[PDB]
């Protein structure tokens, strides 16, 4: 038995679990769910999905609650999105080469090795907005009916940076680690040392599109007092002008908090955290 | 140089009443078993996250000693003092005291509760390696023990804390009785040195911020020690401890680095509010300052605006002093954080039914013709007139929501209007039904009623964001709106009511704002013709102002106009001398009803969602035609007015639909609807008069 700290998930387990979902779906809610002809639910979507290159597996996640054997699962990737999400990126990668090795196939190995595939889990239970959200709810999935009233410039975001070494005709990339470029002081020092002349180059780094959208947010029910809230909601690549100003909307992804600076002088952090949405999907 | 943090001493020896509340905690039964431990199963059973005490329970153990003659060294004394040490020494023994787990650890259930849970474990498991290890050196409990719990470092008992501890002080009833604790404070008169007591303080919640997760301990991440490292964050602000603090990093060249984790790091809820001044309780001539409240955990959503509250909670500086140069140092502001809350008027949605409220309701069914009971019991310090009066009790029980379960929605709610002369009283009833109105809210024509009657927007004080600040129509929701003066409102104004009474909601296109806005208010208006009085040679089409489309929206209009009369002018004449001699009311074989009771009343027969037999809905019909036929074909001279509707024939059901909710009833009669439209005609027969 493996876990991960502060959490109930084995990835072996899930790993198998998942799969075994994946290979054995056929409408199952329809008989189970509640008083509501086809075969291989999932099978013919995956199948259709390789050749057409869209690397997008949109998922209904009731069919999870609804089947005999991942309720143990509906509730992790619920609470646990950002681990649990990220092992079904390897899982239907491997669920994906299943289905080549059980083929004969031309080289859609050649490829497919190295890409990557993706969930946006979408069909998740109601939530009374902003309001419900207390802190136990931080980062976790959730879900938000609305409309958009604007949306900022696309914005640069570092995800390999870049230096330039002063002398000696060596440069140097770094990876960035959950919000951190640990810049190295030392030259690299087998070349030679010298001990803080590097530079950092702007224009040879890697980056990606982030977005920021702003939703005027509307419950199927809201308290006796309430008025409208502005959220303000972030989207990554691939959701970039995927919606915009008077669309009408679903949309999901992790609540989350972040600190604000103060001032832009020095680093002292407001303690009364800000909150936004990490979208993940939008219907 | 002791002779630098002087030493003192006081009556205080906290190191024997926390000896007190570990009895305390368990030795209570006057009131599973004892309670406190069957209620922290319950917290071991996970289904409940806050913990009251009640003062109520601490003074009758008290006696349970000292009538046995053991000392009671008073918690009850102190506690209402420096309760910020006690609220977080009293939690200390609940720990160290509280039943096992029982209800094994799952899937459905909140996450927090496992994090929790593998760190107590981890806990343990290091006790267990490092007691085996020392023990397997080479070479007694109470002596090895002890070296393992030196030599470890854990996860202290606060960041574990399963939940949020709150107290609530013990009511005049508990003083007097056994014979100070909670005078209910003006927030003027709380003269500042109260500081660090609990208090009791009471007015009204002008506003409040949202809710939003404001940080107590930080949590951050090493992983070149794996230890963690955890920050207490008490100010405002904090700095981050980037300079990696760990004990296996101390003792080393490389002090690596460190991340935090945001849902590692213990959060509470944190909201506020200002309570303003209870206007009556304000002197001569001054004005109702203001108090800020601040609010952790589990409580946070119990305060809403336009509200009348007792706050519970105890007062407490804050370091801020103005900008530097005015200043005379040392100075603090200072918060109220909050710990339990009642409210004078309350929310009909929680009005589920124990041992004390359904014999509440119970013995006032039994006197029968309540209907009749409660109309009279409605301002009874006005005279007669019931009609009216009547009619308000159907206004506040409002009738039936109905959704089409296909995209449509019809207004569930009763709008009124009080059309009259000077001197049969308007305000009076107007402000009688703000009183007993939950939610209840008042009006008048002129000034800020643009503004007053819709959303502001506002750069909110606390935290940066701009919010919607609602006006009279949105300040009051699911409740009663009172308008008064109303002619002397103008087409700004109007335009606004009139669709609030067609439809639920309000819509707005100028400026920043451009919402939908959600009204749900019951709209009750007082408004005088054109001459103050009436003049019987106009047709009402002409003595009303108000144009007919605004006034179908009105179900009921009351042409409640005076007439001099010998006898009638006499009985009036006598109720209220008899009500200026002395406060009370009519020595009648009748009781007029406590109001908070027949709020009660209410808020059960809120409940009730009767259905129309279709032997009445036959009669509704012809009724209507005959109605409809009259009006037109031949009210369209002298007297008459307006025209019969589709409306007014809703208007009628959902009267019908109030009667039989005040009846508790499931079903709607032929006997309900014979009723309703007698209001709905006699509010003009007046005008034969
Ligand atoms: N029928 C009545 N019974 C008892 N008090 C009355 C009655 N009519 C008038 N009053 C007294 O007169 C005042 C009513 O003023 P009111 O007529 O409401 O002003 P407005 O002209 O704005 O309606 C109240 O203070 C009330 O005490
Ligand atoms: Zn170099
Ligand atoms: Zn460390």
């Amino acid at each position: 038995l493996r876990i991960i700290w502060g959490t109930n998930v084995s990835i072996q387990e899930c790993t198998t679990n998942f799969r075994n979902f994946l290979m054995s779906f056929k409408y199952k809610f329809r008989k189970i769910l509640d008083e509501r002809d086809e075969e291989l639910y999932y099978i013919k979507q995956l199948n259709e999905m390789r050749e057409l290159g869209t690397s997008n597996l949109n998922l209904d996640a009731r069919n999870l609650l609804a089947y005999k054997q991942t309720e143990d699962l509906y509730h992790q990737l619920l609470n646990y999105p950002q681990e649990v999400i990220s092992i079904m990126d390897q899982t239907i990668k491997d669920c994906m080469v299943s289905l080549i090795v059980d083929n004969n196939l031309d080289y859609d190995l050649d490829e497919i090795e190295t890409k990557f595939y993706k969930v946006r889990p979408y069909n998740v239970g109601s939530c009374k907005g902003m309001r419900e959200l207390n802190p136990n709810d931080i980062d976790k999935l959730i879900n938000l009916k609305g409309l958009v009233l604007r949306s900022t410039p696309v914005i640069p975001d570092m995800k390999v940076a870049f230096f330039k070494c002063n002398v000696c005709d060596h440069t140097m990339a770094v990876e960035i680690d959950r919000g951190v470029i640990q810049e190295p002081a030392r030259c690299e020092r087998i070349d030679c040392n010298e001990p803080n002349s590097m530079s950092l180059i702007h224009n040879r780094c890697s980056f990606a599109d982030k977005q920021v959208i702003k939703l005027q947010e509307t419950p199927d029910f809201v308290p006796d007092g309430q008025t409208p809230h502005s959220i303000s909601l972030c989207v990554y690549d691939e959701l970039v002008d995927s919606c915009r100003a008077g669309d009408r909307i679903e949309v999901t992804g992790t609540f989350r908090s972040i600190p604000i600076r103060a001032n832009s002088r020095q680093r002292v952090l407001k303690s009364l955290y800000k909150t936004y949405v990490d979208v993940v999907h939008v219907k | 140089m002791s002779a630098a943090l002087p030493s003192i001493q006081l009556p205080v020896d906290y190191n024997n009443l926390f000896n007190e509340i570990t009895d305390f905690l368990v030795t209570f039964k006057q009131d599973k078993g004892p309670k406190y431990m069957a209620m922290l199963q319950k917290v071991a059973n996970r289904e409940l996250n806050s913990v009251i005490i009640d003062l109520d329970d601490i003074l009758q153990y008290q006696n349970e000693k000292f009538l046995q003659g053991t000392q009671a060294d008073d918690l009850v004394s102190a506690i209402q003092q420096n309760a910020n040490h006690f609220t977080e020494l009293f939690c200390r023994a609940i720990d160290n005291n509280m039943p096992l787990p029982t209800k094994e650890i799952d899937y459905k259930d909140d996450v927090l509760d496992v994090i929790l849970n593998q760190r107590r474990l981890r806990n343990e498991r290091m006790l267990s390696d490092r007691t085996n290890e020392i023990r397997s050196e080479n070479l007694m409990n109470d002596a090895l023990r002890e070296v393992v719990e030196d030599e470890t470092e854990l996860f202290p008992p606060n960041l574990t804390r399963r939940y949020f501890l709150y107290f609530k002080p013990l009511s005049q009833n508990c003083a007097r009785r056994y014979r100070i604790s909670s005078k209910p404070l003006s927030v003027r008169q709380i003269k500042g040195d109260f500081l660090g007591q609990l208090i009791t303080v009471r007015g009204i919640i002008t506003r409040v911020s949202d809710v939003k997760p404001a940080v107590e301990v930080i949590a951050y991440t090493c992983d070149q020690c794996g230890y963690e490292v955890f920050q207490e964050v008490n100010s405002r602000t904090f700095t981050p401890l980037s300079e990696c603090t760990s004990e296996e990093c101390s003792q080393n060249q490389t002090k690596g680095q460190l991340f935090m984790s945001t849902r590692a790091s213990k959060f509470s809820a944190f909201q506020e509010c200002k309570i303003q001044e209870l206007s009556q309780q304000v002197p001569v001539g001054h004005i109702p300052r203001s108090l800020n409240i601040h609010v952790n955990g589990t409580l946070v959503r119990s305060l809403s605006p336009g509200d009348i509250v007792d706050v519970t909670g105890i007062f407490l500086p804050a370091p801020y002093t103005g900008f530097k140069a005015l200043k005379a140092g040392l100075l603090t502001e200072t918060y109220l954080e909050a710990q339990f809350v009642r409210q004078h008027k309350k929310k009909f949605a929680s009005f589920s039914l124990t041992s004390d409220v359904e014999e509440r309701v119970m013995e006032l069914i039994t006197s029968g013709d309540v209907y009749n009971r409660l109309a009279k019991s409605i301002a009874p310090e006005i005279y007669g007139n019931l009609d009216v009066k009547k009619a308000l009790l159907l206004l506040l029980v409002g009738g039936v929501d109905k959704r089409v379960g296909d995209g449509m929605k019809i207004r569930g709610d009763i709008n009124v209007c009080l059309m009259g002369d000077p001197g049969v009283a308007k305000s009076q009833l107007l402000k009688a039904i703000c009183k007993i109105s939950p939610r209840g809210v008042y009006t008048t024509g002129k000034g800020s009623s643009g503004v007053g009657l819709t959303a502001a927007v506002m750069k909110d004080p606390v935290t940066d964001e701009m919010i919607l600040e609602g006006g009279a129509l949105v300040l009051a929701d699911n409740g009663i709106c009172c308008i008064d003066e109303f002619d002397k409102m103008d087409e700004s104004d109007r335009t606004a009511i009139h669709e609030v009474m067609e439809q639920q909601t309000i819509s707005i296109s100028k400026a920043g704002i451009n919402t939908t806005l959600n009204a749900r208010t019951s709209i009750l208006a007082a408004a005088n013709p054109l001459y103050g009085r009436y003049n019987p040679r106009l047709s009402p089409l002409d003595n009303i102002n108000l144009p007919a489309a605004l006034l179908s929206r009105f179900d009921i209009l009351f042409l409640m106009l005076d007439i001099p009369s010998r006898d009638d002018d006499e009985k009036l004449a006598e109720h209220v001398t008899y009500v200026h001699m002395h406060n009370k009311q009519p020595d009648l074989d009748f009781t007029p009803v406590e109001p908070s009771k027949m709020r009660e009343y209410i808020a059960y027969a809120k409940t009730k969602r009767p259905v129309m037999s279709e032997a009445v809905n036959d009669y509704v019909v012809q009724a209507y035609i005959r109605l409809r036929q009259d009006s037109k074909r031949e009210m369209d001279s002298k007297f008459s007015f307006g025209q019969a509707t589709p409306r007014t024939l809703l208007g009628i059901i959902r009267l019908s639909q109030a009667l039989a909710k005040l009846r508790l009833a499931d079903m709607v009669d032929i006997d309900d609807v014979e009723e309703a439209l007698r209001l709905v005609r006699v509010s003009k027969e007046s005008l034969y008069q």
